[PDB]
């Protein structure tokens, strides 16, 4: 700032980044949709899980 | 900062035509005649050191 | 404002110095043509003293004689005019050194011409210092990491190493200087003083654009912060030309007696060579072969002379130089080369036809050689290019041999795949230096045969693409190979599986 000896918008692009300072809130928006993808991970995960510790001793 | 910079430097060509108008306000003057003495007294305080 | 008219009011006030005005030196010019004047008096002048003419052009006293002396220009003839008065300085050729040249940009006396105002100097120079004796030096042991990847694989650079960059016209020449100041930002951002290094480029006989943008690129890296520009430009007189390099090796040796580091490029040694036969011309001096005075092999010995590596008792400090000889159409044989190869450390030979296949840089390894690189190598580049250089003369002896279309077998294929996936891998843009870290897996993958299964024309993408999976992932390994330079077994096998994981793809 004080290398610009004339100023003039510095407190204001200053004041300016200062006031959006709060940029914007992140998107931790997924707890609902994300938790079916991961069930249905689950779900198909041990079906083939069971099978396959049956189907090896079989 | 560089319009800055900028401006110093046409401020500094600026007073490169004004130091035109200081020559040109320099050259009619009787300092012509004057400044023989001054280069006399000078020239006297030079050899007047050894 | 007003305070350049302070400043330079004070300097009227400089101006005290009329008051004690006694100059014993003052005599006529007898007479002055062809980029020479004589004059006549002078009769406590010094050889090889600076003078200062009327008209504010500077000179230099080269011969004396009784009855005359012969005091070539600094400048163009036009100012100087016969019968004049030619003050003396009372000084041999000084030039201004000093930290605040740094950033700034001077013609070939220190007198910037950046437009900056004045140079913060810490003391003047002279400009034909002795080059130091065979006692006050020590032979290199520390690396110079100039960031490109066949020159610091193949060519390693110890900090005082004089090394020549010779090649031809409009063959990537500069850039690989360039570049290597460029990757100089890490440790110049950096704070131990032996591990910062400082770069001088010497600009001479070139275009005024040319080094204008070239300064201005530097801006934009910021490489700026540690850079001394000389510029010495086409349109300047010859004696300049002449001039210059001698006043930057002064610079390189202010910061050298000082223990620091500090790196100096000449670009062209070969312009400066037409400017002293120039002026050996113009002196009535007989020529020897292709029209060269016999003593420009003197002369660019006693400039490149003064750049080794200081001892301890000096304060370690070094001087690296990097010549550039343009040739004339790849040619090795030509008087001013080979004078210039009888001096330097070791040569990287840019061929014109790798460039016109694109590959940037051109360098020929076969020719391309450092003579002792090799003791001041990072030590884990020493542990992985052992057989780097011996597999490509390998495949370079397979290289003109497979054009015949004859097929072979898979050894000497193996040979040819592989080294086609090394010869292009060694190409790197402009502006793109690379670290030790980031040097060493490439190679560790280079050696390996990994990049057999990929592609030729993946490699490109494969290199950016394992560089930016490993600063995600083993990032811990970068900063191994950062805090070590050497490579443990350990690190080896850590190195060995976390190419392997990414060779999957
Ligand atoms: N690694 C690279 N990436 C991109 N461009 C490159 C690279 N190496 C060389 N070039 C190109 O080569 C051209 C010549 O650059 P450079 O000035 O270094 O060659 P030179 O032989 O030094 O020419 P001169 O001697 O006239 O300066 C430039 O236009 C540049 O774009």
């Amino acid at each position: 700032r004080s290398v610009l000896k004339n100023t003039s918008v510095i407190d204001k692009i200053e004041s300016y980044v200062k006031q959006y300072k709060p940029v914007k809130i992140d998107a931790s928006k997924q707890l609902q949709v994300i938790e079916s993808f991961e069930k249905h991970a689950m779900t198909n995960a041990k079906e083939t899980e069971s099978l396959v510790s049956k189907e090896l001793k079989d | 900062v560089r319009y800055e910079a900028s401006l110093r430097q046409l401020e500094q060509r600026q007073l490169a035509k004004s130091v035109i108008s200081r020559v040109q306000s320099e050259l009619g003057n009787p300092k012509f005649q004057e400044k023989v003495l001054q280069q006399s007294i000078s020239e006297i305080e030079q050899l007047l050191s050894k | 404002k007003a305070q350049p008219t302070e400043v330079s009011s004070i300097l009227e006030e400089r101006i005290g110095v009329s008051d004690e005005a006694n100059l014993n030196e003052t005599g006529r010019v007898l007479a002055v043509g062809d980029g020479i004047a004589r004059v006549f008096g002078l009769n406590n002048i010094q050889a090889e003293e600076l003078v200062e003419f009327s008209s504010g052009v500077k000179g230099m006293a080269l011969n004396l004689e009784p009855g005359q002396v012969g005091i070539v220009l600094f400048g163009s003839d036009r100012l100087v005019k016969e019968g004049e008065l030619v003050k003396r300085t009372g000084n041999i050729v000084d030039v201004p050194v000093g930290p605040g040249l740094l950033g700034r940009v001077v013609d070939a006396l220190g007198n910037p011409i950046d437009g900056k105002g004045p140079i913060d100097a810490a003391g003047r120079s002279r400009a034909q210092v002795k080059a130091p004796g065979i006692l006050p030096r020590r032979s290199v042991h520390e690396p110079v990491q100039t960031g490109l990847k066949a020159v610091d694989a193949l060519v390693p650079i110890g900090r005082g190493q004089r090394e020549l960059i010779i090649g031809d016209r409009q063959t990537g020449k500069t850039a690989v200087a360039l570049d290597t100041i460029l990757n100089q930002k890490r440790w110049n951002n950096g704070s131990d003083e032996s591990k910062k290094l400082y770069c001088v480029y010497v600009a001479v006989g070139q275009k005024r654009s040319t080094v204008a943008q070239l300064v201005q690129t530097l801006e934009q890296h910021d490489a700026m912060k540690y850079s001394i520009i000389v510029a010495a430009t086409a349109s300047e007189a010859a004696p300049l030309q002449y001039l210059a390099p001698f006043t930057a090796a002064s610079i390189g040796e202010w910061f050298r007696d000082n223990g620091k580091h500090a790196l100096i490029v000449y670009d062209d040694l070969s312009k400066q060579a037409v400017a002293y036969r120039q002026l050996s011309l113009l002196l009535r001096r007989p020529p020897g072969r292709e029209a060269y005075p016999g003593d420009v092999f003197y002369l660019h010995s006693r400039l490149l002379e003064r750049a080794a590596k200081l001892s301890e008792k000096e304060g370690s400090g070094s001087l690296t130089a990097l010549p550039v000889i343009e040739t004339q159409g790849g040619d090795v044989s030509a008087y001013i080369p080979t004078n210039v190869i009888s001096i330097t450390d070791g040569q990287i030979f840019l061929e014109a036809e790798l460039f016109y296949k694109g590959i940037r840089p051109a360098i020929n390894v076969g020719l391309s050689v450092s003579r002792v690189g090799s003791a001041a190598q990072v030590k884990a580049l020493k542990q992985v290019a052992g057989s780097l250089k011996l597999f490509l003369a390998q495949y370079r002896e397979v290289a003109a041999f497979a054009q015949f279309g004859s097929d072979l077998d898979a050894s000497t294929k193996q040979t040819l795949v592989r080294g086609e996936r090394l010869t292009q891998l060694l190409k790197q843009n402009q502006y793109s230096p690379l670290a030790t870290e980031e040097q060493v897996p490439l190679i560790y993958a280079g050696v390996n045969g990994h990049l057999d299964g990929i592609e030729l024309s993946r490699i490109g993408e494969f290199e950016s693409s394992f560089l930016s999976y490993l600063k995600s992932n083993h990032n811990e390994l970068l900063t191994e190979i950062r805090e070590k330079g050497e490579l443990s077994k350990e690190l080896l096998a850590s190195l060995k599986s976390a190419t392997e994981s990414f060779v999957a793809t």
